[PDB]
């Protein structure tokens, strides 16, 4: 009722308010715009609700910022601006919270959910009926597609679309939404009527205001500017004011006007610089106009000035002509209404995000109904046509029916104007005219003329932001609405020509057109396409696109030919026009319901009219003389558009094949007749060579020739679809098939001519075009041309010699063949042999492949055979990976991925990868080698002998028969047509026999073998064809009259030097085969020219290698020359550590070895009472997928401390000896910083150095025996060092002092600690050495034989350990021991300095304290055991939980049993009164197992210490380590658990067993490191446990639970799939495309020095080293279903399983701190830029 | 002279153990010059092909690699038309430990697979990349010529 | 299965390499024994080079075979 | 004897140079025809630098051949 009038009065009075009345500065636009947005939102939300009380059902009643009411009181409370500008009201409409889970429940209706940036798209390659059907996260059910190819793609900025759940037509198989797997106020009539009223009024206001917005129209803006100029110089302002008032927006609810402004519009004419210059020239008063104004233009439009007085603004308005920017003059009220409509559209978009499902399903339906209802109010609303008629009568022709649409203006009475419709009459469909087929133009059309049509027609008046908003709000809503989808399709089709003409000719920014979205979301649907085809609207679309194309046509050779655009197109609209039109045609054809529809007379003639303009449009001429200065670029557009047409033809073929119903043969015959007649209408020069032989005159080397000929391709297709006899019948009676096949043969000849490099004088562009013509991605052009030539030969049963003369003429070989010119001086010059090779290949191809003439059971089998042949001819050269195989095979073959995979599986056998970074390869089956013909078309890229020899090697039973076997030509007549059996006619003709004879004779005379093998294979194929046709022992009579057997005999009885063995062996095989067929008629020919004694001896020569004598003489020569060399050597001799620069100098300068000194993330405390930590025994490396990656807070803090705290640093080096002077020269010359550099041998990163002294065991009796049994004083081993020298001693002092000063690997804490001197460095060096030993043990844990794992395969690690030990010993001996006065790491009662403090004390006692090792180990082990037993027994949370903990441990593994003596010992050490069970052996057993497992790392590290001690004292290089007369490896290989512990105690401790050790008294020593011994990690230390399949991290990210990083954990972080995964800690890192791609995870919340991140999307793991900014990418340890790794694995969405060995290699790379070294080595020369 | 002792223990290494298919010997008047032999490997196109080499040694052999030239006709992409196989990484700042036997074995290895990047005989490289007929035939005829070239120095 | 390997100077390297082992792992063993980076090593057997992706059995390697190391000649 | 030399921009120059000539002579011809400084340019044949001392026949360059010229 009054609601409509109230809405109209309010909306049509925005400028009437005093707040907006006066123009304001740019900073006051922002707050005014915010006020307008809030006012419009509030008012429309109040009205859309019933009287303004239904809001709480939509928005939150009590949001934040409450304390000014949440909702407006009444209509006046929402319309006022005093409250809004006072910032009193609150934005109640905002729903930006964490409760928005986009929960949408739909049944049948399309999801229609627009995709935000970063959201995945699940394009299933098998369920989807096309390549456009995607799915959203909430609509994707992974259960539906076990074992499918699901290509997951990440949504980007330019990728806009909707989900398609519930669309039964879009999916080949029914799918279940994930949601379905798990009082109404908006459904009453009153509310739906009210929302309909509001939406209708909104759209009517929008259309009314923009219908009068003709100012920014591209067609009119120019003369608006011109006329305004004219009235400003001729000084007649009255009519200027009249014009301005006429153009001003008008409504029914001095002399110069006021409240005016100047608005510029965005375009692609200019970049930022030119626009900024134009703005600066426009108005200098605008502050920062080159800065603030320019970026606003980047999003829609902007206003540069505004004032009441028009005189000032108009002077600056004329900046239009400065740079051509489409700037218009507009009134303030008009701008206000335009901004109002922009905010209205924003409000309509916002309304679609309301979570209320009922509100959405009502709002969308009513909005669609208003959009699709007929647009009334056309009469009442102001008609804008009279203004343009009156002011621009010159450009407005009265009689022209297209006077309106040529100006982008509606018709009189506000109706859609008349489009350039062109319906063709049936009387003009009989034949295909050389020019455009005759059509009629109707002068009347009855459009629906609805609101949606007006909005789409006004698409050239909007700005970028408003445009994009309008498409985003209209296209998805209507397209997804299953009720209004067909209506939307009809409405946009009826106005299709207007849209296309607008985007082509009249549009400022064509690339933002709505037609692309319309076609994508509408025409890609079987029902819409079926409805379009049922009418003639498809013909209208085709003819609109043809009319777009025909404006650039040209006349060449009696036909209409498309041309490259040369007119000024700075807007580039024509390229978008062509691309969009061709895509529309291809899309509409792809979804045709009835395959006969495109072939119907009107449809076929229209499609052929479209495709004719590009038939031979591109011509090239063989440049001769001077090479082309600049490569031609014109061919690119022709390539693009002809590729589009080729795709059109291929899509037509695909839809013909896939549709079950066949096609009426009459339609095929009619199409053949039409195309053949049109192509025969060509004009060709003729010539005669003999009296009665007439051929076409055309010199390819001189005249223009075309590669791509789509019409011949269509003709070949159509002839193939029907019988040969029917195809001949459909041919026009007065026609010459040579006229239509000569162009295809010209293309073939041109390709073979450029293949041999004849056209090198042209640029590389012609070679690119030629390679494109070969193996064309969309279609087989070359094979179709060969087929056309085969048809031309087969259909000339009257004048067969004429064909051969013509065929050989185009190759320009006729001058040589007839004897006109000599062989050497042909036009090809020296390249004649290669051309003849190609010619023989061409003839063999004509003869051999009869595929197009075969009849298969089904088209599926035909496609399967094509795929198999392509795979076979691509594989036999060498086994290849899946990615390379897909790259080689033509694109149109690989699209059906399932068929391609089936064919590949049937053809080849999978070869598993062997290495750790190689792809799985496919090897062609041996039995299929017999089916490879190395001369057929598929092997065109390769040479002939190479393929021949490869097939022979794969076919020879041994290396003896590499060149003694012949290749049978692949010629057969199986399943062949009756009329196709006579392809051998032109080969068996006399003229071709003479051609072969002349070729063989010239080959003998000039002695060139370049084309000889091909010629012999061709002769063999000719004989095989003749045998297949006639039958047994048949020979062509043509080669008998002309004695070719003499030439073959001359080939055979050569000197074995002119021709190779393969030529000789093949020729004799041909002779024997034909001689055996008939010897009598053939032996006469030989004696006719070669005499009798040759023939008689030939039989004696037969039945009895030649090179055996040659090999024997070569061997004898070898023996002679080697004897000579030995004699020379004898007479000559009768006559008579490694540095980097000072080779053989034997200098005493110390060899400093580069090393890496940095922290490690492998140190972590292990909480006691943890069954997962100490119970499970380790059988080497493993991976548990069932447990999700997770980290504990204490462990995370441990990694952070390891990154920060310097007490966990470790030395790792490459052991490459280098002089100190040479190292200094390397530093100075290469300018690396001394702090960090790269080793000059392995290029590995290094930061710290440590010299090695000249160790020696001479004149001493040291061994491990007195190391175990007597003191291990560091001097008692330093006695090994040789005596020094004063110069050497001071040099040592200097080098150690400079290393101490210049190396930052030393902890700053101990550097700044009190009483720190140069004598204290030994303690921290020993600490780092113990840390390195701990690293070695942790790494050794990963091996299967953990007892002796650390001994094997650590030779370089042992060398590093020996180097470090020698260096620290040299430092101590030279400088002096500090007497342990200063403690680098005080035993603080709150912090843990080192996680291996037990072994730290062991090292400190062994090296420094002059006491026996066997007693120090016992002391340390006893103290740690006492501490651990006290902690475990006196621990809590077990007294009533010992039973469940024991049960859990037994579930994990097996708990050892404690004997009665061990029971007594453990009770004596400590006993508990909490034992409440009958038998308390459970807690004792648990304590036993826990103590053993906790102690085992210390024991193994002690064994490693003993090992390095032996290596330091080894007598010989190969000396097995022996302890107490027993070999450690022999005595520890098969020792497990308690037995291993006891044997180790016997080996390393002065005691005899664990019981004996426990019996020892409680000796107490106050060493700093024995108080409150920390407990370290017991179990295997490695990276996180990745899932079995990488698809889980992509497909099922919602299902998988993973720990997340709070850094930037907002903005739909719960559904985006841009994240990485940290393998060190399991914390998933989200990539928000900001702040260095989120590299911050290293600087905090994880280990800092380095880390490895996994990217599931690309299936590659990245390694980061933080000291430089460097990082690398390597293949993730995931192996694809088809053997592939890297990014190629995840593409095409194949199942990606886990390879354990590769992941173990990654773990071993990470643990040993080789990751920085690996990263440094990968770059090589690139790493230099870092330093 | 350090270079003389270098060549002396190189000769000792050769006399003790010579890599298969490779042999060399210096000259009495000038030990600096050498005469070297190379046999084409078994599966290569150069099968049983024996090719002479000539090595004129610069005085600073540790600093500068010897100047090497073939004494027989060679058709290889990495071998110049003058027979002067070029070495340019042996003179780098940090060269690996090398002797004459090492470089001879490197040449023998190169005889199987050429290095298409940075070629010496451009026509040989283009012939190897495609149109292998003339390449294999020329290799065979060069083997024949090397066999026929009986030397009597 | 045991093979011998001679370095550039002539020092013999003793290795025990499984018949199915890859050439990349062989070069890893070489650098383990000596320290020359695997990417800096090319192996030649009977004068022909060896590629990383094929095993020792596929190259006809018998017991106590001799594999050589060669230079680069990238020039 | 024509060989095509491709410059940095993309333009190609044909030279009627005899095989007996030197690489430095080829550079001199290129300079004479285009006024380019031969010192800056470094004629490289399919990835191999060309020495001014050697001749075209030494590299065995003949008939059509593309010689990229990098300054
Ligand atoms: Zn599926
Ligand atoms: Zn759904
Ligand atoms: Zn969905
Ligand atoms: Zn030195
Ligand atoms: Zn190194
Ligand atoms: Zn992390
Ligand atoms: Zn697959």
């Amino acid at each position: 009722g009054s609601l409509q009038g109230h809405i109209r009065r309010t909306l049509r009075s925005i400028h009437n308010l005093p707040y907006f009345r006066y123009t304001r500065g740019p900073t006051e636009r922002a707050d005014m715009s915010r006020a307008l947005k809030e006012f419009i939102y509030r008012y429309l939300y109040f009205v859309i609700s019933n009287s303004g009380e239904n809001l709480p059902t939509l928005f939150n009643a009590h949001p934040k910022q409450k304390l000014l009411t949440v909702f407006p009181d009444s209509l006046e409370d929402a319309v006022d601006i005093d409250k809004i500008t006072s910032q009193q009201t609150i934005p109640f409409y905002k729903i930006d919270e964490s409760r928005i889970g986009d929960v949408h429940k739909h049944t049948g209706r399309n999801c229609g959910r627009k995709f935000k940036i970063g959201e995945p798209l699940y394009r299933c390659h098998e369920c989807g009926c096309d390549d456009t059907c995607v799915l959203c996260i909430h609509c994707f059910n992974p259960k539906d597609h076990v074992n499918h190819h699901v290509c997951t793609d990440i949504c980007t900025e330019f990728t806009s679309g909707i989900c398609d759940c519930g669309d039964e037509e879009a999916w080949n198989s029914p799918l279940h939404c994930k949601a379905e797997e798990q009082e109404d106020v908006w459904n009453d009539s009153v509310n739906i009527a009210l929302v309909e009223l509001v939406l209708a009024e909104v759209f009517d206001y929008f259309i009314d205001v923009f219908n009068q917005n003709i100012e920014p129209l591209p067609t009119i803006q120019k003369d608006i500017t011109i006329k305004l100029r004219e009235m400003t110089q001729q000084g007649k302002m009255y009519e200027r004011a009249q014009f301005l008032n006429d153009l001003k927006y008008e409504n029914d609810y001095k002399i110069d006007p006021e409240n005016y402004t100047v608005i510029i519009y965005n375009d692609e004419y200019h970049n930022y610089s030119q626009a900024t210059t134009a703005l600066r020239q426009g108005v200098p008063d605008n502050v920062h106009i080159d800065l603030l104004t320019s970026r606003i233009d980047g999003e829609g439009r902007a206003m540069l000035k505004c004032s009441q007085d028009l005189s000032s603004v108009l002077g600056g308005f004329f900046a239009v002509q400065t740079n051509g920017l489409s700037a218009t003059l507009t009134s303030w009220s008009e701008y206000l209404h335009q901004e109002t409509c922009k905010y209205i559209i924003l409000w309509i978009t916002h309304c679609l995000n309301i979570p209320n499902s009922s509100f959405q399903t009502t709002f969308r339906n009513m909005m669609g109904k208003t959009l699709c209802s007929e647009y009334l109010n056309a009469t009442e609303c102001r008609d804008m046509t009279p203004v343009v008629e009156k002011y621009f009568s010159n450009k407005f022709d009265k009689n022209d029916p297209y006077r309106y649409i040529d100006l982008s203006i509606l018709a009189d009475g506000n109706q859609i104007p008349l489009g350039h419709h062109k319906i063709l009459p049936e009387s003009s469909t009989h034949s295909l005219s050389p020019l455009i087929n005759d059509v009629e133009t109707p002068t009347s059309r009855t459009y629906s003329n609805t609101r949606l049509q007006h909005i789409l027609y006004f698409d050239n008046r909007y700005w970028k932001r408003l445009r994009k908003d309008i498409q985003n709000v209209i296209i998805p809503t209507l397209a997804s609405s299953n009720l209004y989808k067909p209506i939307f399709c009809q409405q946009v089709v009826e106005i299709f020509n207007h849209i296309t003409r607008s985007v082509a000719y009249m549009d400022r920014e064509p690339q933002l057109t709505a037609i692309r979205e319309c076609v994508v979301q509408l025409f890609t649907c079987p029902t819409n396409a079926k409805n379009i085809f049922e009418n003639q609207s498809f013909l209208d679309i085709v003819w609109s696109i043809i009319d777009i194309f025909k404006e650039f046509c040209k006349v060449e050779g009696g036909v209409l030919i498309w041309q490259r655009v040369q007119k000024s197109n700075l807007t580039k609209s024509y390229s978008i026009s062509f691309k969009q039109g061709l895509y529309t045609v291809e899309t509409l054809l792809s979804k045709v319901h009835d395959p006969n529809i495109p072939l119907r007379p009107k449809e076929i003639i229209s499609l052929l009219t479209l495709c004719k303009l590009f038939n031979g449009a591109w011509k090239i001429k063989r440049k001769e003389g001077e090479h082309v200065l600049h490569e031609d670029q014109n061919f690119i557009s022709y390539l693009e558009y002809t590729t589009s047409i080729y795709s059109i033809i291929q899509t037509a073929e695909k839809v013909s094949e896939k549709s079950k119903d066949s096609i009426d043969s009459k339609l095929f015959l009619n199409a053949i007749r039409i195309i053949s007649s049109f192509l025969g209408n060509r004009s060709l020069t003729y010539k005669l060579i003999y009296d009665s032989h007439e051929v076409i005159k055309f010199s390819v080397s001189h005249e223009r020739v075309a590669f791509m000929n789509p019409l011949q391709t269509m003709l070949s297709f159509l002839i193939e679809k029907v019988s040969l006899k029917d195809a001949y019948e459909a041919l026009e009676d007065c026609s010459d098939f040579l006229k239509i096949s000569d162009f295809s043969l010209r293309s073939v000849v041109l390709c073979s001519q450029i293949d041999v490099g004849f056209w090198v004088r042209n640029g590389m562009s012609v070679l690119h075009q030629a390679s494109y013509y070969k193996n064309n991605p969309e279609l087989g052009s070359y094979s179709r041309d060969i087929h056309l030539n085969q048809l031309a030969i087969l259909w000339e049963r009257d004048d067969i010699p004429r064909i051969i003369y013509n065929i050989l003429d185009r190759w320009e070989l006729l001058d040589w063949f007839t004897g006109e010119v000599d062989y050497q001086h042909t036009v090809y010059e020296d390249k004649i042999s290669f051309i003849i090779q190609q010619f023989i290949a061409f003839i063999y191809q004509i003869l051999t492949e009869r595929q197009y003439f075969k009849t298969f059971s089904s088209l599926k089998d035909r496609r399967m055979d094509q795929i198999k042949n392509s795979i076979i001819y691509n594989l036999y050269m060498k086994p290849l990976s899946y990615s390379k195989l897909l790259r080689s095979v033509p694109d149109y073959l690989t699209e059906d991925t399932t068929e391609f995979d089936e064919a590949l599986e049937e053809v080849s056998v999978f070869v598993e990868p062997k290495g750790l970074a190689d792809n799985g390869v496919f090897k062609l089956k041996a039995s299929l080698y017999a089916k490879v013909d190395p001369l057929k078309l598929l092997n065109l890229e390769n040479e002939f002998e190479s393929s021949a020899t490869i097939i022979k090697s794969h076919l020879a039973k041994d290396k003896d028969e590499i060149a003694k076997v012949v290749l049978i030509p692949q010629v057969s007549i199986k399943q062949l047509d009756k009329d196709a059996l006579n392809l051998g006619a032109f080969t068996r003709n006399t003229v071709f026999a003479k051609v072969v004879y002349k070729l063989l004779q010239v080959c003998l005379d000039m002695e060139d073998s370049t084309f000889l093998n091909e010629l012999l294979h061709l002769v063999h194929g000719i004989f095989r064809d003749d045998e297949l046709i006639n039958g047994k022992d048949s020979i062509p009579e043509a080669y008998l009259s002309k004695p070719i057997c003499n030439l073959l005999l001359s080939i055979a009885n050569a000197k074995s030097d002119v021709f190779s063995e393969s030529i000789v062996r093949k020729a004799d095989y041909l002779l024997e085969k034909m001689i055996m067929k008939k010897p009598n008629e053939l032996f006469e020919s030989l004696i006719a020219s070669f005499g009798n004694q040759y023939v008689n001896d030939y039989k004696d020569k037969k039945l009895r290698t030649e090179k055996e004598r040659k090999r024997r003489l070569a061997k004898k020569h070898q023996a002679r020359l080697l004897a000579k060399f030995n004699n020379q050597q004898t007479k000559f001799m009768k006559e008579h550590f490694t540095c980097a620069l000072c080779q053989d100098s034997s200098s005493t300068d110390f060899f400093v070895i580069p090393a890496y000194h940095d922290h490690s993330p492998i140190f972590r405390p292990g909480n006691i009472f943890n069954p997962n930590e100490f119970m499970p025994m380790w059988d080497g490396f493993y991976n548990d997928d069932e447990k999700q990656a997770y980290i504990d807070d204490d462990v995370l803090e441990a990694l952070k401390e390891n990154g920060s705290c310097g007490s966990r640093k470790v030395f790792v080096s490459c052991n490459h000896h280098i002089h100190h002077n040479c190292f200094k020269r390397y530093v100075q010359k290469k300018r690396f910083s001394s702090n960090a550099f790269i080793c000059p041998l392995c290029q590995t990163f290094s930061n710290c150095t440590l010299p090695l002294c000249q160790t020696s065991k001479a004149n001493t009796g040291l061994s491990l025996d007195m190391f175990l049994e007597s003191e291990l004083s560091l001097d008692t081993l330093s006695r090994l060092f040789k005596p020094f020298t004063e110069e050497n001693y001071r040099t040592i002092n200097s080098i150690f002092s400079l290393m101490i000063s210049q190396c930052q690997g030393f902890d700053k804490a101990v550097r700044k600690r009190a009483n720190f001197s140069h004598k204290d460095v030994s303690l921290i060096l020993s600490v780092h050495w113990a840390n390195t030993i701990s690293m070695l043990e942790i790494a050794s844990r990963l091996e299967k034989p953990y007892s002796i794992s650390f001994f094997r395969s650590r030779e370089q690690k042992y060398k590093t350990l020996k180097n470090i030990l020698v260096c620290i010993m040299l430092f101590t001996f030279v400088i002096g021991k500090p007497s342990m006065e200063f403690e680098p790491y005080p035993q603080q009662p709150d912090t843990v300095w080192n996680q291996n403090q037990l072994f730290q004390y062991i090292v400190r006692s062994a090296l420094f304290s002059p006491v026996s090792l066997r007693q120090t180990v016992t002391e340390a082990l006893t103290t740690f055991s006492r501490q651990f037993l006290r902690d475990f027994l006196q621990g809590l949370s077990d007294a009533e939980q010992v039973t469940k903990l024991y049960a859990k441990a037994s579930k994990i593994g097996d708990v050892l049993k404690v004997s009665e003596q061990m029971l007594f010992a453990l009770r004596t050490i400590s006993d508990v009164r909490m034992e409440g069970l009958d038998s308390e052996s459970i807690i004792y057993d648990l304590a036993y197992t826990f103590l053993l497992k906790s102690l085992l790392p210390t024991i193994r590290r002690c064994l490693v210490f003993i090992k390095v001690l032996h290596e330091l004292v080894k007598d010989s290089e190969n000396e097995t380590l022996v302890i107490n007369g027993h070999e450690v490896e022999e005595e520890l290989e098969f020792e497990d658990t308690a037995e291993f512990v006891n044997k180790a105690l016997k080996m390393i401790t002065e005691k005899e067993s664990l019981v004996d050790l426990l019996t020892t008294q409680e000796s107490i020593v106050s060493h700093p490191y024995l108080e409150n011994i920390p407990y370290e990690y017991c179990g295997i230390i490695k990276l996180i446990d990745l899932s079995k399949y990488l698809n889980t991290y992509v497909t099922q990210s919602k299902e998988i639970k993973l720990r997340e990083e709070r850094s930037q954990h907002m903005k739909n972080a719960d559904n985006r799939l841009d994240f990485k995964i940290c393998l060190t800690c399991g914390v998933k890192v989200h990539l928000r495309a900001d702040r260095h791609e989120m590299t911050k995870h290293l600087n905090k919340n994880c280990f800092k020095p380095f880390g490895a991140f996994l990217m599931p999307n690309s299936s590659e793991v990245c390694l980061h080293l933080t000291q430089p900014p460097s990082n690398i990418f390597i293949s993730a340890p995931y192996l694809n279903s088809h053997g592939e790794v890297g990014r190629n694995a995840m593409r095409r969405g194949d199942l990606t399983t886990l390879n354990l060995k590769r992941y173990e290699h990654l773990n071993r790379l990470w643990i040993n701190n080789e990751i920085p070294g690996y990263i440094s080595r990968v770059m090589g020369d690139e790493f230099r830029v870092t330093i | 002279t350090p270079a003389r002792r270098r060549l002396m223990r190189d000769f000792k290494r050769m006399k003790e153990d010579a890599p298969p298919g490779v042999s060399a010997s210096p000259l009495p008047d000038n030990v600096m010059v050498w005469n070297a032999m190379i046999i084409g490997p078994a599966d290569t196109p150069y099968e049983d092909g024996t090719f002479r080499l000539l090595l004129e040694f610069d005085e600073e052999y540790p600093n500068k690699p010897p100047h090497v030239k073939f004494l027989s006709e060679m058709f290889h992409p990495n071998v110049y038309a003058n027979g002067e196989i070029c070495l340019d990484i042996l003179q780098n700042r940090w060269t690996p430990t090398y002797d004459v036997a090492s470089i001879l074995t490197s040449i023998q290895s190169l005889f199987n697979d050429p290095n298409p990047a940075s070629p010496a005989n451009v026509e040989a490289a283009t012939l190897f990349k495609d149109h292998k007929s003339q390449y294999v035939k020329r290799v065979k005829e060069t083997v024949e010529k090397s066999w026929e070239d009986d030397m009597d120095d | 299965m045991q093979i011998f390997v001679k370095t550039l100077t002539g020092k013999t390297i003793t290795l025990e390499v499984e018949p199915s082992d890859t050439i990349e792992n062989v070069k890893a063993k070489i650098q383990d024994k000596e320290g020359i980076p695997p990417d800096q090593q090319r192996l030649i057997f009977a004068g022909k080079q060896l590629e990383d992706g094929r095993t020792l059995s596929d190259y006809n390697i018998q017991k106590e075979s001799t594999l050589h190391l060669v230079l680069r000649l990238r020039g």
